[PDB]
Formats: structure tokens, sequence, C-alpha cells
RNA sequence: GUGAAGAGUUUCU
RNA sequence: UUGGAUAUGCCAUAUAAAGCGCUUUCGAAGAGUCGAGUUGUUUGGGAAUGCAGCUCUAAAUGGGUGGUAAAUUUCAUCUAA
RNA sequence: UUGACCUCAAAUCAGGUAGGACUACGCGCUGAACUUAAGCAUAUCAAUAAGCGCAGGAAAAGAAAAUAACCAUGAUUCCCUCAGUAACGGCGAGUGAAGCGGGAAAAGCUCAAAUUUGAAAUCUGGCAACAUUUCUUUUGUUGUCCGAGUUGUAAUUUCAA
């Protein structure tokens, strides 16, 4: 094994931003939160926003 | 003053005066040791312009160096390789004979620092040089801001690393397109190092 | 020189400058570069060139330079004898620029 | 052996290249080191600007002479015309380039204006605190480390948005002018050598 | 100076101005003191043997032979022509 | 390097 | 630990050294080195890129560079040893 | 006869200094062949391995005898780019830089060549005193004398002048 194996992977900036946008949009969907294992059965609202 | 006259007269190496003086001095030099101390510069104007000063701590040494090429020192002309490397006779050392003069005087005066050197004479067998040396332990040198730099340990045996005037010439140190091979090994390293970035 | 300087110092406190208490010096000029300049400027009345300057090129041009400038010159024995005049071990050359009226 | 589609291979890997492989695993470390050095330097020279003011110069060659960029230092003529001695220039952060010269008034005036703007925004502290002298300032209280690029940016050259089309422009023949001008330069030497033969070999006619 | 990129006086037209004197470009000028020193040195030192040979060919009106010898001795023709002119002035200086 | 003869301003024995 | 502050409170550094400013006449500038040939080596450097040996050996607006050898004439740029 | 000067010696003379080691990185010298060319000699491997000299915390390089050919640039180094390009090459196998542009960092200078000549203005050493300290371990100051130095130590200048 050599150190100059490729360790890091480049993603296009726009695809990275697409991915984060999708991830934030998914956080607004109660079914996806429950599917991903979050115990959110009792929270009042999704998205959940608290005071400053 | 006299220095301008000495500079102009030193350019006339074919004149009757300089031819005669060269003959007698070359004979005198051949009578003493290969390396010997000079009481004073034989060329005071040349010595000053190369950094010499007439104060304690500056030393002049004279040395003669055999002229001609470098015969390959292999046993019976036998090189054990390809024909491109079978040459023995018409080969040349990459360092000047002046550089060798500095090297040998520097070993002879291992407490001193080689400052510079200049040609003084030649016959068919030898070239004669005078090597200017400085004592880094002498107080007159250590308190002098114009020569102080040479006390610092980075200047140890600068002649052995090609750092004198003739050493940098033999290394091909220069500016611009004619010296692209530059410091050779460092330049070679820059061109033969594969640069593998974190592409992320 | 030390005696002259204490005189100039004493006279520089209540009187005028060092010029008021010291006179113009009359002495032989020495130093090869200095004497060469004097010859080129036609201020040397007489130039005495030592006969045994070991790297001879230091003075080999001096008779031609003196002849060209019309300054009298002589080649004399013993750089060592010339040096004794000026309180040094040796002197390659000496020059007379000015001499007092009694020695003209 | 070669039998596949594509470019004939060219790979320069016949030396011991693995001996001199340079990796970049220290790239974020170097970036952090360099930023920390800048922060250390800024706090040390404060309130002086971290960057010295630089002249604006035109890059050489036809590929870049339409642009403007920072140069090394101000010329001796530029410093002279802005009333700054060359020995004083360095003491107040104005670099001196003894090599560059002003071949045109435009380069000179542009950089003289940069120096004048620098001097007008410059607060020189007195050498002895509380004893202001000539060329110094008496309101040093509001002194802070500021960017020179915030005050004196390098500005690219602007344009004429629109202008009338004159009858001279309408009669101009751009392509023919380019062809003629190239031909005139091309055969200047033959014309000059011809002129010698036109007026010299005729001299024998006199006698 | 048409302001084009082709032709004799091509290029953008700006306000031309006089560049200041660069003292480094004074090199090669003959100072009066240096000329005096060289005349003295030429008196003390003589002429090099090839210089005497070239002057002899000049004195015998062998102008091509002098040029061939001076170029052969000094390398280039440009240095030869300068040397032959200098030695010609010497010859006429003695006349 | 320094000197002497000889050869149809020179360098050869 | 005068690095910064009123760096106070005070040492007493501080009497003669720099800045621009008109006019002149000036303005020394590195040699067995540069350069030339040739041999070897080296370079991507091609009628020689650098280095080195040997032969020849400079100049004073001279000299170097301007990537095709040469002669001449210009121009630009630099200012070696 | 002595003395001066020059040149050259000697001393367990007074005081210093060099060598050896570490070699990852650095500056040089010297220097292969295996190998690739489907053989092989030029070429390549490689201005590499081995051999030798010499340094530092970095080294080397460095304030243009540099670029360019522009509206010009402006010490050095390093990165990206130029570019697997111009070019070299049994023009085969193979090899292969540079100017511009962007960026990191930026900093500039010292001599030799000058008559101080109404003043060698310069320097080392010894001795003494007085200070000083990472330190009784360090580092200087003054006086005096002797040496060095005019075959030139200082001072104004270094071409940008
Ligand atoms: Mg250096
Ligand atoms: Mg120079
Ligand atoms: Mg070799
Ligand atoms: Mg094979
Ligand atoms: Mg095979
Ligand atoms: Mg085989
Ligand atoms: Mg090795
Ligand atoms: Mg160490
Ligand atoms: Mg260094
Ligand atoms: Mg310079
Ligand atoms: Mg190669």
């Amino acid at each position: 094994t050599k150190t100059w194996r490729k360790w890091h992977v480049k993603v296009n900036q726009n695809e990275k931003r697409y991915a984060i946008s999708s991830a934030v949009a998914a956080s607004g969907v109660p079914s996806l939160l429950l599917a991903r294992g979050h115990r959110i059965e009792e929270i009042p609202e999704v998205p959940l926003v608290v005071d400053d | 003053g006299a220095y301008k006259y000495l500079e102009e007269l030193a350019k006339k190496k074919q004149s009757d005066v300089n031819l005669f003086l060269s003959r007698v001095r070359a004979w005198e030099y051949r009578q003493m040791n290969v390396i010997h101390r000079a009481s004073r510069p034989s060329r005071p104007d040349k010595a000053r312009r190369l950094g010499y000063k007439a104060k304690q701590g500056y030393v002049i040494y004279r040395i003669r160096v055999r002229r001609g090429g470098r015969k390959r020192p292999v046993p019976k002309g036998q090189t054990y390789g390809k024909p491109v490397h079978q040459g023995v006779n018409h080969l040349k050392y990459q360092r000047s004979a002046r550089c060798t003069a500095e090297e040998r005087v520097g070993r002879y005066c291992s407490n001193l620092r080689v400052l510079n050197s200049y040609w003084v004479n030649q016959d068919a067998t030898y070239k004669f040089f005078e090597v200017i040396l400085v004592d880094p332990s002498h107080k007159a040198i250590r308190r002098d801001p114009r020569i102080n730099w040479i006390v610092n340990p980075v200047h140890k045996h600068r002649e052995s690393r090609g750092l004198t005037s003739i050493g940098k010439k033999s290394r091909g140190i220069g500016k611009g397109h004619r010296y692209n091979n530059s410091p050779q090994h460092a330049t070679w390293l820059r061109h033969n190092t594969l640069s593998l970035r974190r592409y992320r | 020189k030390k005696q002259r300087l204490v005189a100039e110092a004493e006279a520089v406190a209540n009187g005028k400058s060092a010029q008021d208490v010291s006179k113009k010096p009359y002495n032989v000029k020495y130093g090869l570069n200095h004497v060469v300049a004097l010859i080129e400027a036609k201020k040397a009345k007489l130039v005495l060139i030592a006969s045994d300057v070991d790297p001879i090129e230091l003075v080999v041009f001096l008779p031609a330079l003196c002849k060209k400038m019309g300054v009298p010159y002589a080649i004399v024995k013993n750089k060592a004898r010339l040096g004794t005049v000026i309180h040094q071990k040796t002197a390659a050359v000496l020059a007379v620029t000015e001499v007092r009226e009694e020695d003209k | 052996a070669i039998h596949v589609k594509g470019q004939l291979p060219n790979a320069h890997f016949h030396k011991d290249w693995q001996r001199y492989v340079k990796t970049w695993f220290n790239q974020p470390g170097r970036k952090l080191r360099r930023r920390q050095a800048r922060q250390t330097k800024a706090a040390k020279i404060a309130p002086r600007p971290v960057e010295a003011i630089r002249p604006a110069v035109k890059p050489p060659t036809i590929r870049y002479n339409m642009k403007v960029r920072a140069g090394r230092g101000f010329t001796l003529e530029e410093l002279k015309a802005a009333g700054v001695s060359r020995r004083v220039a360095s003491t107040i952060g104005i670099p001196v380039d003894h090599r560059r010269r002003n071949r045109s008034e435009e380069s000179l005036q542009r950089n003289v204006e940069r120096i004048k703007v620098y001097l007008a925004h410059l607060i020189v502290f007195p050498r002895k605190a509380g004893q202001p002298k000539k060329g110094d300032a008496t309101d040093v209280s509001g002194a802070e480390q500021t960017d020179v690029a915030a005050v004196l940016p390098i500005t690219q050259e602007a344009v004429e948005e629109a202008k009338p089309i004159t009858e001279e422009a309408k009669n101009f023949n751009a392509f023919s002018t380019l062809s003629n001008e190239r031909a005139y330069a091309r055969y200047a030497g033959a014309r000059a050598a011809f002129q010698k033969k036109r007026a010299e070999e005729a001299e024998a006619k006199k006698k | 100076a048409p302001g084009l990129v082709v032709g004799l006086n091509k290029g953008k037209t700006l306000t031309k101005r006089q560049l200041p004197e660069r003292p480094s470009r004074r090199k090669g000028h003959l100072s009066k003191r240096t000329a005096f020193v060289r005349s003295i040195v030429r008196e003390v030192a003589g002429f090099a043997p090839y210089e005497r040979r070239v002057m002899e060919l000049i004195r015998n009106s062998q102008d091509k032979r002098a040029r061939k010898l001076a170029k052969k001795r000094l390398g280039t023709l440009k240095r030869a022509k300068g040397k032959i002119e200098e030695l010609t002035s010497v010859i006429q200086s003695s006349r």
C-alpha cells in the first residue's frame, strides 16, 4: 500500500449544494424523520422552530 | 591614484615589461613549495578589488596547479561499460583550476575562510594563483561590519561548496535563459517530482 | 601630534579655532596613491622613487608620469631609508610639495 | 502491446519516479500555518497596513496589455512628482522601484494619483510621542489597521458605452487598412533598398 | 503611429515623454583621467607582438593582410576593425 | 630566451 | 519590560549632521577576464545551452543579451569578470 | 662593528583555531550497469545507484551584463498555469524547458576603482582601572604603551547614482 492512493473525492460545488438542499427539504417531512429513526411522534410541528 | 595605473598596466600581459616580470616570478615560484605563504599580494590592486584589505586577519597564499585535462583514473584504460563511456584521455574536470587552487589552500589553512583568488602566472606545466583568506577568529575581522558576515558558520569552507566567485561560475549560476539548468540538482528535482494533490 | 592637539584644545575654549594656535604644516608627502595624485595635479616639486619596490609595477610608471607632468624625479636607494624620514618601516615614494623660504 | 482504440501512450514514467512523489496531505496544515503567520504579523506591525501600497502597471505583451495590475514599486519620477523623497518613501510604507520607468504621462499620472491618495489617508505618528513635527499628524487617536485595497484599489479601464457614428467612421475601410498596413511594413526594407538604387546608381548620369 | 496592431508605427498612442538619464548607460564613455592613464601605460608598456605585426602590415599597405591577422588574433572582425583603426591612428600619430 | 652567417618589408637552414 | 500609553515622573540627550533647490564642469565603474577557435561533457537549446581543458586574446558609448551560421546598418535592453 | 629594512626560520613562546560524528532535507565533485529500444553500438535507464568533499536550521538563490518587442515588465524562492508545448531524438524507443498570467512571501544593500594631505582621521595586542552578565562562567568602556598600517587603515560615494 502507498500513501499516494487517492483519499479525497471531489464533488461539483453545485451537486454538493443540491445534496444539502435535498437534505434540508427532507428534514421538513415527518415521514422521513420517522423512517430515519427519530422519535418525533410528539413534537408540535415540522419544521420545529424555537425562539431566539 | 596608483590603483588605476596598476589596473591598466595589468591588462598588458604581452608587453616587454610584463613578459620579463612574468618569466622571473614564474621561475622564482617554481623554486618554492607548491603552496607557500605570500608576505604581500603580488597584485595589490587586484587583491583590493576582490575584497582584500591591508589589515590583520587577511592572508595571501600562493599555489601552483598542474595544467591540462583530467585523465580518467581507471586501471589500464579499462572502463567496463558501453563505448560511450570508454573515453580515458581527452576528458575535462568540471571545476576550474582556480577552484582547485582554492580547495587546496583552504585545506592547508583550515582555520581560515577562503574569500577569493586571482591568477598571477602560468607556464606549460602550472598555473599560479594567489588565494585571499580571512581569519574568522581574529578580533579585527569579527568587529568589522564589512567582512563580519564570513564569521557565521554558514560560510564554512565556502570554496568546497562552490560559493566563491569562481565556484559559482563553475556551477553555472547566472540569470536568464542561458542558465536554465540553474542549480542543476534543485532544478532537476523540480522537474522530476510528480505532484499529486488532494483533488478534493 | 598629541602635543599639537592639546594646544588646539586649549585654544578652542576661550579663543578662536585650531587655526588660531597652529600654523600651516611643511612636510614631505608620502603614500603612493597620494603622491600619484600630487604628480597628476602638478603639485609635486620633487619626487623621490625608491629603488627596490618589490612588486615593481607599483612605481614602474612613475618616471614616465613624472616626465609627462614635468615634475623633477629621482630614483634613490632604500625604500627603507625613505620610510625612516616619515616614521614608517618603508615608503615606496616621497614627494616635496612646499618648502620654507629658507630652503628654496 | 498497442492494440486498443485511443491515443498512442505517452507516459513519462521510466525513471525512479516513486522516489520523488510529492503528496499534499499537509495542504490544510500549510493553509493554517500561513494564516497564523499573517495574524501574527498583523498584530506586530499594527496599526500599519499589512500590505504596502503598490503602483498600477500595464502587463507586457499583446495578450495582457489591455489589463491593469499591481506592480512592484513606484518609480523615482513618480515619487519626485508626488513630493516624496526616495529615502523617506520606505519609512512610510511606499515601495521604490528603481528599475521601472515612465514611458508615458499616463503611467506617471496614474501612479502619482495613487501616492497622493495614500498620503492624504496616511497618519504619520511623531517620532517622539506627544511632540508633533512637520509631516506628522496631531489626530493619531483614531488610528487603526486598515486595508490599502479598501482605499486604493486597482481599477481596470472603463469603456465608452455608446457614441455617434460619424461619416469618417462610415467611410473607413477596416479590412483594407489592415491588409495595406501589413504590406507596407512587409516591404519597407525592399523599398528602402530600392530607394538607394533609385538615387545612387543615377549619380553617374551627372558625369 | 496609426494606433493599429500592424504596420510601421503600430501600437496604442499615448502621451510620449522623455525618460530620465540612467547613469549606467554612461558606461563605455572615455573619461579624461582614464585617457590620461592609458596614454601613460601605453608609454610604459609597449605594443603586443601581434600589434607590431599588424602595424607592419599597415605600414606596407597590406590592408587585407592586416585585417585577416587582427581578426585571427582577436577573434571577431568587429574587434579587428577597431584595432586596425586604433593602430592606424598610432602610425599616423608618429608621422 | 639570447646571439651570429647564409635565402630568393620579411622567417627558413 | 521605553515593545506599546500622557508610556507619565523624568534622564539630558541636542549645537551640528541630513531633506529638497537653481547653475555648472564633471562623473574613477572589477583582464589571461570578456570574446574567438578547438576538444570533451552536458542541455529541450537545434551551424555549441551551461561547464571544463588547450590556443589566441580584447575594448571605451565600450561591452553583454535579443534561441539559424556570416558581413554590414539600425533599434531595444542590461552593465559581467 | 652596529643598527634599519626585506625575506626566511625556531620555540612545550602569548592567545586562538581545524579535524571526528549526525546526512531526512541542502551545495558540489565523480560516476555505472541492470533496464527500454521486442536484437544492438548512438539513445534510454541517468546528468540516477555506488564513491569523494562541504554546510545549516533550513540550505542554495537573490537585488538583472533579467524579460520582452507591450499601453510594456522589474532581485530571489515556491505553488498553479504555460505544457507533455517550443525543442531534442538510429526524428526510433524515448525525452522536454522558458517569457507572460494568477497566487505565497516580500527588503533591500556592501565593496574596488577619488588627494583626509592644514595633519591614519583607522585597527589588533599587553598592562591598569571601571563597568556589565542567562553567567564570579557573559559582554564591553576608558587610559596607556607596543604592534598593524601610507605597497593604504578610516571618512563621502557604488551608477538607482
Ligand atoms: Mg550568497
Ligand atoms: Mg561592475
Ligand atoms: Mg561527468
Ligand atoms: Mg534490448
Ligand atoms: Mg526483450
Ligand atoms: Mg541482449
Ligand atoms: Mg549517492
Ligand atoms: Mg548544527
Ligand atoms: Mg544562505
Ligand atoms: Mg545593481
Ligand atoms: Mg535526460
